[PDB]
C-alpha cells in the first residue's frame, strides 16, 4: 500500500474525487518506481 | 584525429553552457598527451 | 445555392505554433489537435447545400482574389433555441456575436431573420489557411497567408481566443472553391531552427 | 581563513597533506529593479460585489476585466464575507502578480450547494447549471444574503435547472426553456423564506478566474517600476518573473505574440521589457570552485588556493564583504 | 425527521439493509451545511 | 514537476505562502536527490 488507502487504482478512483485520487495515486507511483529501480540495479550488479 | 572528444575541462571564460550553469563540471587529467607520448 | 465536392490529399500541411514561447535550434515533442499528415481532405466548388458538421475544430483553406468569402456561422440547431455564433468580416474588421439567431437556410451576404440574447459583441496566388478550435468555452483561431495542396511547411500564428460558452457541432460558410479538413488529437515532433521558426515536423503515429 | 574552512569541512582540528575541494565562490548582486507596465485606471470591482440584483445560477452573469490596476485588498470593504477560497494561489499574494485578464462570474445559490463550486464535484448545480475545470486557478467568494433575497411570503425570482439530457462542460451555459422529454418543466424556482434554516437560505457567489501570464499582461498589482540597469549582476522582477543575473542587449527575433524564451531545462533566457519592448538576454553571475592546498597542519599553516576553471585576470577582486560568498 | 433525539450516553442505533439508498435526498430533511466523511467522498456516495 | 504545481522555485515562492511553499518544495528536493543518486550509482558501476 505504501501508505495509501488501497493497493488498487480502481478502488481509489471509485471512492474519492479526482483531487484526492491524485494524492492517493502518487504514493503508489513512487513505491512501484522504487521497486523497479532496485530490481534494475541488482540486475546490473549481477551482470558484471 | 579519428576519435573526437567534447572537452578536457580547460578554461571556459550549446550543451556545455547549460551543464556549467547547473553545477556540473569536468576536470582535466593529470598527465597531458605529450607525457604519454 | 449549388455545391459539388471532390477529394484530395494534404502533403504535410496545417502545422501551427502551440505556445507563445521562443525556442531556437531544438526538437520539441508536443501533443494537441493537429491535422494528420496525408489526410483525405474535401474540395468544394460553389455555384449559384446543407450545414457542414463540426466534429472538433476544423482546417480551412482558400485561394481567392478578393473578399468573396466573408464569414461563418456555428451552432447546433441554429433555428430559435440554441445560441449560435456569427462571425462576419469584410475589410479586416470582424463582427462576432453569440445570439439566438434564426438563420435563413442557404444564407448569403448581399443571413439571419432575428436574434435574441446576444450578450456578446466584438469588433476588430495567396493561400489563406485557418484553424478553428473550441475547447472548454474557449473558441480559438489560428491563421496564415502563404504566397504560392503544395508541399513544404508553413506555420500558423494565433489571432484571438474568446469565451462563448456554447456547444458547437455544426458550422456553415457565408460568402467559390475551398478545401476543408478535420483535426484530431495526436503527438508531433517539431524542429526549431536558428530563427525560432519551425522548419520540419514528424507525425508520431503515422 | 581557508585553512579554517578546510578544518570545518573535515570536521576535525587536524588536516593532513593533500589538496581538498573546499567550497564554491559566487558573485553577489548589487541592486534591485522592478519593471511593470505603465497604467493608471483602477479595476471596477465596486460594480460586481455591490450590485442591486444577482443573476440566476442557470444563467450566470460574466464580466471581463482588463487593462486596469488591481487592488484586491479593497474587496473586503464591499461584501460581508468571511474569507476567500483560492485554488492555485494564496489570497495574500494577489497584489504581487500580473495576469492577462480576469473573469468575474456572479450568481445566487442555496446554502448547502456552495460546496459544489469547487473542482471535481457533482450534483445538480455542478452538472446542469455551473461547472468548473478539474485544474482550476482562481478564487471563490460566497456570503449570506438572507436580508436581501428573502421575502416573508416567498421569493420565486431565482431559478435552477433540474433535468438535462447530458451534463455540462467547464464554463458552459444553456438558457433554453424546451419542455423536457410524463413531461416536466426543466427549471424550478427556489422557495426562499426568512424562517428557513441556515442551510436553506440564499447565498450570493462570485468567482474570480485568472490567466497565469502566458502573454503580455493588462492587469497588474499596485507596484512601482524602477530604472533599468543592464550590465551589472542584479535582482530583477519582470511582471512577476523574479530572478538574479546579468542583463544584456539581445539580437533574438521575437514575434509580436512572444514574451520570453526558455532553455532546454525550461529556464528563462530572454525577456521582453514591458515598457520599451526590447529583447534582453539573461545570464548567471560569476561562479566557481575553490580548492585548498596544504602541507599538513603538523608541519605548517601556509596554504595555497586554486580557483578551478577561471582566468587569472578575471578572478574576483572586490574587497567588500558583501560581494563574494567566501 | 425524528421529533426527538436520544441523549449521548444512550445513543440511538438504527440498521439499514436490503434497500436502494439515494443520498441526494437527505439534503432536504435537515438544514445542515455539509457532510464530514472519512474514507470516502460524498459526491461518489451514489456509485457504491 | 514530480507532482508539484510547477518546476520553477521562483513561481512557487511568488504564488504561495511559506507554509505551502515548503510543501511544494519538498517534492522537488526529493526528485532532484533521486536523480543525482541514480547518476552516481551508474557512474560507480561503469568505473568498475
Ligand atoms: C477519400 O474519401 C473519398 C470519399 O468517398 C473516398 O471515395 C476515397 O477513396 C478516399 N481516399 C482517397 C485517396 O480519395
Ligand atoms: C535567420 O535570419 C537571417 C536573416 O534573415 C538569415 O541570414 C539566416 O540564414 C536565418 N537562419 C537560418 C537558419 O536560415
Ligand atoms: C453600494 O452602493 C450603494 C449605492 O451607491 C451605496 O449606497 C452603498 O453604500 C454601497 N455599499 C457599500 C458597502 O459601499
Ligand atoms: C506606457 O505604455 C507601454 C507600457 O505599458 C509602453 O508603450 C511605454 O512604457 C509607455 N508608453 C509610451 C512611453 O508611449
Ligand atoms: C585570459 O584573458 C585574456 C584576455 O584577452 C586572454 O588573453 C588570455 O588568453 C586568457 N587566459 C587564457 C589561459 O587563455
Ligand atoms: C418532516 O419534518 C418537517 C419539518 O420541516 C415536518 O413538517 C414534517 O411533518 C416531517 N415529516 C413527517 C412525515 O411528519
Amino acid at each position: 500500500k505504501f501508505g495509501a488507502i488501497s493497493s488498487v487504482l480502481n478502488d481509489i478512483l471509485s471512492r474519492l474525487d479526482p483531487p484526492e485520487a491524485e494524492v492517493q495515486i502518487d504514493r503508489l507511483i513512487t513505491g512501484r518506481l522504487q521497486s523497479l529501480q532496485t530490481y534494475v540495479t541488482q540486475q546490473l550488479i549481477r551482470a558484471a | 584525429n579519428k576519435v573526437t572528444l567534447a572537452d578536457a575541462g580547460f578554461i571556459k571564460q550549446d550543451l556545455i553552457c547549460a551543464q556549467k550553469f547547473n553545477g556540473l563540471t569536468v576536470l582535466p587529467p593529470l598527465l597531458t598527451d605529450e607525457m604519454i607520448a | 445555392i449549388t455545391r459539388t465536392q471532390s477529394y484530395t490529399n494534404s502533403f504535410t500541411r496545417g502545422v501551427y505554433y502551440p505556445d507563445k514561447v521562443f525556442r531556437s535550434s531544438v526538437l520539441h515533442s508536443t501533443q494537441d489537435l493537429f491535422l494528420p499528415f496525408f489526410s483525405n481532405v474535401t474540395w468544394f466548388h460553389a455555384i449559384h447545400n446543407p450545414a457542414l458538421p463540426f466534429n472538433d475544430g476544423v482546417y480551412f483553406a482558400s485561394t481567392e482574389k478578393s473578399n468573396i468569402i466573408r464569414g461563418w456561422i456555428f451552432g447546433t440547431t441554429l433555428d430559435s433555441k440554441t445560441q449560435s455564433l456569427l462571425i462576419v468580416n469584410n475589410a479586416t474588421n470582424v463582427v462576432i456575436k453569440v445570439c439566438e439567431f434564426q438563420f435563413c437556410n442557404d444564407p448569403f451576404l448581399d443571413v439571419y431573420s432575428s436574434a435574441n440574447n446576444c450578450t456578446f459583441e466584438y469588433v476588430s496566388k495567396n493561400l489563406r489557411e485557418f484553424v478553428f478550435k473550441n475547447i472548454d468555452g474557449y473558441f480559438k483561431i489560428y491563421s496564415k497567408h502563404t504566397p504560392i495542396l503544395p508541399q513544404g511547411f508553413s506555420a500558423l500564428e494565433p489571432l484571438v481566443d474568446l469565451p462563448i460558452g456554447i456547444n458547437i457541432t455544426r458550422f456553415q460558410t457565408l460568402l467559390a472553391a475551398y478545401y476543408v479538413g478535420y483535426l484530431q488529437p495526436r503527438t508531433f515532433l517539431l524542429k526549431y531552427n536558428e530563427n525560432g521558426t519551425i522548419t520540419d515536423a514528424v507525425d508520431c503515429a503515422l | 581563513d581557508p585553512l579554517s574552512e578546510t578544518k570545518c569541512t573535515l570536521k576535525s582540528f587536524t588536516v593532513e597533506k593533500g589538496i581538498y575541494q573546499t567550497s564554491n565562490f559566487r558573485v553577489q548582486p548589487t541592486e534591485s529593479i522592478v519593471r511593470f507596465p505603465n497604467i493608471t485606471n483602477l479595476c471596477p470591482f465596486h460594480e460586481v460585489f455591490n450590485a442591486t440584483t444577482f443573476a440566476s445560477v442557470y444563467a450566470w452573469n460574466r464580466k471581463r476585466i482588463s487593462n486596469c490596476v488591481a487592488d484586491y485588498s479593497v474587496i473586503y470593504n464591499f461584501a460581508p464575507f468571511f474569507a476567500f477560497k483560492c485554488y492555485g494561489v494564496s489570497p495574500t499574494k494577489l497584489n504581487d502578480l500580473c495576469f492577462t485578464n480576469v473573469y468575474a462570474d456572479s450568481f445566487v445559490i442555496r446554502g448547502n450547494e456552495v460546496s459544489q463550486i469547487a473542482p471535481g464535484q457533482t450534483g445538480n448545480i455542478a452538472d446542469y447549471n455551473y461547472k468548473l475545470p478539474d485544474d482550476f486557478t482562481g478564487c471563490v467568494i460566497a456570503w449570506n444574503s438572507n436580508k436581501l433575497d428573502s421575502k416573508p411570503s416567498g421569493n420565486y425570482n431565482y431559478l435552477y435547472r433540474l433535468f438535462r439530457k447530458s451534463k455540462l462542460k467547464p464554463f458552459e451555459r444553456d438558457i433554453s426553456t424546451e419542455i423536457y422529454q410524463n413531461c416536466y418543466s426543466p427549471l424550478q424556482s427556489y422557495g426562499f423564506r426568512p424562517t428557513y434554516g441556515v442551510g436553506h437560505q440564499p447565498y450570493r457567489v462570485v468567482v474570480l478566474s485568472f490567466e497565469l501570464l502566458h502573454a503580455p499582461a493588462t492587469v497588474c498589482g499596485p507596484k512601482k517600476s524602477t530604472n533599468l540597469v543592464k550590465n551589472k549582476c542584479v535582482n530583477f522582477n519582470f511582471n512577476g518573473l523574479t530572478g538574479t543575473g546579468v542583463l544584456t542587449e539581445s539580437n533574438k527575433k521575437f514575434l509580436p505574440f512572444q514574451q520570453f524564451g526558455r532553455d532546454i531545462a525550461d529556464t528563462t533566457d530572454a525577456v521582453r521589457d514591458p515598457q520599451t519592448l526590447e529583447i534582453l538576454d539573461i545570464t548567471p553571475c560569476s561562479f566557481g570552485g575553490v580548492s585548498v592546498i596544504t602541507p599538513g597542519t603538523n608541519t605548517s599553516n601556509q596554504v595555497a588556493v586554486l580557483y578551478q576553471g577561471v582566468n587569472c585576470t578575471e578572478v574576483p577582486v572586490a574587497i567588500h564583504a558583501d560581494q563574494l560568498t567566501p
